[PDB]
RNA sequence: UACGGUGCUGAAGCAACAAAUGCCCUGCUUCCAGGAAAAGCCUCUAAGCAUCAGGUAACAUCAAAUCGUACCCCAAACCG
RNA sequence: CGAAGGUGUGCUGUGAGGCAUGCUGGAGGUAUCAGAAGUGCGAAUGCUGACAUAAGUAACGAUAAAGCGGGUGAAAAGCCCGCUCGCCGGAAGACCAAGGGUUCCUGUCCAACGUUAAUCGGGGCAGGGUGAGUCGACCCCUAAGGCGAGGCCGAAAGGCGUAGUCGAUGGGAAACAGGUUAAUAUUCCUGUACUUGGUGUUACUGCGAAGGGGGGACGGAGAAGGCUAUGUUGGCCGGGCG
RNA sequence: AGGACCGAACCGACUAAUGUUGAAAAAUUAGCGGAUGACUUGUGGCUGGGGGUGAAAGGCCAAUCAAACCGGGAGAUAGCU
RNA sequence: UAAGGUGAUAUGAACCGUUAUAACCGGCGAUUUCCGAAUGGGGAAACCCAGUGUGUUUCGACACACUAUCAUUAACUGAAUCCAUAGGUUAAUGAGGCGAACCGGGGGAACUGAAACAUCUAAGUACCCCGAGGAAAAGAAAUCAACCGAGAUUCCCCCAGUAGCGGCGAGCGAACGGGGAGCAGCCCAGAGCCUGAAUCAGUGUGUGUGUUAGUGGAAGCGUCUGGAAAGGCGCGCGAUACAGGGUGACAGCCCCGUACACAAAAAUGCACAUGCUGUGAGCUCGAUGAGUAGGGCGGGACACGUGGUAUCCUGUCUGAAUAUGGGGGGACCAUCCUCCAAGGCUAAAUACUCCUGACUGACCGAUAGUGAACCAGUACCGUGAGGGAAAGGCGAAAAGAAC
């Protein structure tokens, strides 16, 4: 995902990060109750937020 | 670097099932493989009410050491050893006898 | 009978606590000895 | 103004219990599990923004983890924060 | 401490040999005296804690060179 | 009614006397052994601020965070 | 086609010992001749572990006390419910600080813990339970005392100490009554309040401290007077006619 | 008014019994002394070992005191068992 | 590098990947809560309380950075008191704390031996403190030797338990000289002549060789006992590989390896070579470390305990010569010999292993070897410093016993 994400602006990365964080919050709330039967999505969204934050620190301030 | 892989047809060299051949089901990280229908054990499977398993004397394959099976060379109808060599800058396996590339 | 151990967390920390040991040279040596020995709980502090 | 991403991290899970259900149906108060370092303002803002409900007041308490015993080894569960969020009159939540 | 500012003398240790050759530990302190020296160059008084030998060196060498040595040695006066 | 408790309704709800070691009392009387400190609070101005800043009165609005709150506590849970 | 080890038997040498073999055991052992020792155990009130003995004996922890019917259960003197009896009641009742840290409440289990049985428990497992502008801590302020910029002193480490800064056990703002949970309540709900700070409109005008003064601000004992918490009696209200 | 009197809480421990592998490594029962003072108690602090503290017994200094406890010199030395 | 993975007890669930951003290993990065030198102030460690500046604000408030102390340097400011100094405020650089042993320095016992004990010994040992480095210290003769000569410092073997020292007791114990490991000599107390000329340190680039992942890597079948063959019995093959480990009993030829031959995009160590910066080389003349050497008094180190005691250091009082001079040659004097102190630097031989990798053992095999083969400095004991255990093996494979 990192290669595809690298050709994006700082504001695009920020809005993508915000969408990912909201998605993560919905997944967490859904997983609290027994509704969520796809446990891998939590780790997936977490690694996506990690990638976006890494790319943000890589681009800005360097 | 592994000589025995998933879809390889192998023949058992030592043990109670010596001579028989079969397909490797899956290779375990401990240096053991499960060959289809060879090392059959009878497990006294206990019933569990959740997941709805009846529980019975099930028969299933048990793991076996990679050191006890050798790759089967269909052409010569005998066991063989695996060697490594590079063809088109891509590492491939070949039978030690007849020195042809393993498909 | 009144036994010798009358507990008090305030007195406990003020007498054998981490800051009390680190205030002086000798306490730091005690801490160094315990770190060399590999103690799980360095001081009396919870 | 507390940041949005911080709001998105304050709420952990809904607390499900008999007392929680009783509070929800009688005093219009939902019992949520929140981050251990969250303030009442952060919890109120997070519920108001993410759930689109009007909050009246937030009451919080810190729950001590129990000391359990896994076989022979003695272990301790993690401490967590619990928040009683009282929604305004007429509001409805899932 | 009992340290001569100029010559660097400090308390040393030794023995008190008796007539029966019994040795008990003792110290030898420097003959320290606080004294105000007239620094003609700066036109002022600088008070140093010096030994008698320190006073003799200040007399022989001159106060200016001694102050230069103190500055080079990082001593404060 | 699950015999655990839950729901609805509800009369009189006054007077006299006794009386504390509690309150007036950080008081009063008396004695020598002559009985903490600092801040909050009220007031006064020095530099400075000159119709600005500030101050006090009313009204409106906002805020009061964080941690403890179970349980034993003259004891089967603390010190032995 | 059974090694070392373990346990019997037979033979052998003057002796420490050796050889063969039945059974158990299930993978190592080692002739001969030399070499090196953590080289031979019954004793050291020897060290560690195991198991006897006294002995199924003493004891089962205040001489405040138990009796019965019903329930659960495989089993009830001890658990639950009901009727009697007894014990504390300036405590053997109720609420806190200190200290402990989930022992609190519910469901479930009796292997180990309870000096007996155990369905019971402060025991095991799982779930639940601690809601604060007003209670307490945090915060503002200091006592004894600690640390202590510079500083003085000291072979070094370091000692004392100024300005400061901590340190409650003392000073400083404000909430009560009723109801509710199995477990929280001056925290939740209902009704009625109060305090301190920002901002914002109007009206009024000398504001300002690291300084000055007041106040906070203080001992022991004794004597009345007025009260209240609280109690007794009468009246009133509901029930009763043994 | 009082280091006054009788007597509870509170502080202490004079006499006897029990207990001495105790309910307790000093306590219980029945008596006893002080009980507005040189009283007693809660919280925090200060005094460190040849040192402290002592209404003074060489008492006490974490069930240890004619020199605490822990580590080190240290496998002290032992013409003794 | 890859056809298998999402660390372990520890299965299960939901998934990723199979020809290359699945997973794993390595290089360089990014993130790195709070406490701890802890560094914005405080503190009962993992907690409480701020100030300044720059941004946002849906005016409720949020985010980021800086703010400890001391040393040195620079600027501004600034008393008593005229100038000034002390003090104050900024900015830059550095230090603080931890760590097993080795090293140098500042202090420094006693038990013990003398068959008691005080001189003496144990011993400059144990211990405490300061400072630094991969080594440290020492170091280029005011050194020995004996009329012949040697040539800095350090360490090893002799000299030698000798000469001596010593209640001449117990004990302590050299040096001269010889054989080795290793070898290196310079600079400042000051000027002229030629001007950057040897060497060293820092920072780049290039080459070689390692280090941090890895690649290829030979050759066995039949039969008997056996649960199982690697064992027995035949017949082969490989070896620069018969080191080792695993595999159903003992495997050169079944697997991982080993001998051998290869490999780095990136970072780094060590030898070189070179660019740049600082630094100076050589010749002539001049100078030769003053409260210092020596001395009186009291100690200490030299094997040397004040003895006839030379030599070195100094707490106290003094005190020269200065190249025509001075020190030493074991009291001291004359002759003779040798050296130039009172100023520094310097690699190698030397000492040690907290840590990493490879190999070895007439070293141990669960009361042994680390206290700890095992979730051990843990449970437990103590207020605390501190003390400190017990506890390993089913089986080849859980096939862990359905009914």
């Amino acid at each position: 995902k990192a290669k595809e994400l690298r050709e994006k602006s700082v504001e695009e990365l920020n809005t993508e990060l915000l969408n990912l964080l909201r998605e993560q919050f919905n997944l967490r709330m859904q997983a609290a109750s027994g509704q969520l039967q796809q446990s891998h999505l939590l780790k997936q969204v977490r690694r996506d937020v990690a990638r976006v934050k890494t790319l943000l620190n890589e681009k800005a301030g360097a | 670097a592994a000589k025995i892989r998933r879809d390889d047809e192998v023949i058992v060299l030592t043990g109670k099932d010596k001579g028989k051949r079969g397909k490797v089901k899956n290779v375990l990280s401990s240096g053991k493989v499960i060959v289809e229908g060879i090392n059959l054990v009878k497990k006294h499977q206990k019933p569990v009410p959740a997941l709805n398993q009846p529980g019975g004397i099930v028969e299933k394959e048990a793991a076996i050491q990679v050191s006890n099976v050798a790759i089967f060379n269909a052409a010569t109808g005998k066991a063989d050893r695996v060697g490594f060599r590079f063809e088109d800058g891509k590492k491939v396996r070949f039978f030690k006898s007849n020195s042809e590339t393993i498909k | 009978m009144k036994r010798t151990f009358q507990p008090s967390v305030l007195k406990r920390n003020r007498s054998h606590g981490f800051r009390a040991r680190m205030a002086t040279k000798n306490g730091r040596q005690v801490l160094a000895r315990r770190r060399a020995k590999g103690r799980a709980r360095l001081t009396v502090s919870k | 103004m507390i940041r949005e991403e911080r709001l998105l991290k304050v709420l952990r899970a809904p607390h499900v219990s008999e007392k929680a259900s009783t509070a929800m149906e009688k005093s219009n108060t939902i019992v949520l599990k929140v981050a251990k370092d969250a303030t009442k303002a952060e919890i109120k803002a997070a519920v108001q923004k993410l759930f689109e409900v009007e909050v009246e007041v937030v009451n919080t308490l810190v729950v001590k983890g129990k000391v359990k015993r896994h076989g022979q080894r003695i272990g301790r569960r993690s401490d967590w924060k619990k928040a009683y969020v009282t929604l305004k009159e007429g509001q409805n939540l899932d | 401490s009992r340290v001569c500012q100029v010559t660097g003398k400090r308390p040393v240790t030794g023995n008190n040999r008796s007539h029966a050759l019994n040795a008990t530990k003792r110290r030898f302190l420097p003959n320290l005296h606080s004294h105000r020296f007239w620094v003609e160059s700066e036109k002022r008084f600088v008070t140093l804690r010096v030994s008698a030998k320190g006073m003799r060196v200040i007399d022989k060498k001159g106060i200016d060179t001694v102050l230069a040595e103190l500055r080079a040695r990082g001593e404060k006066y």
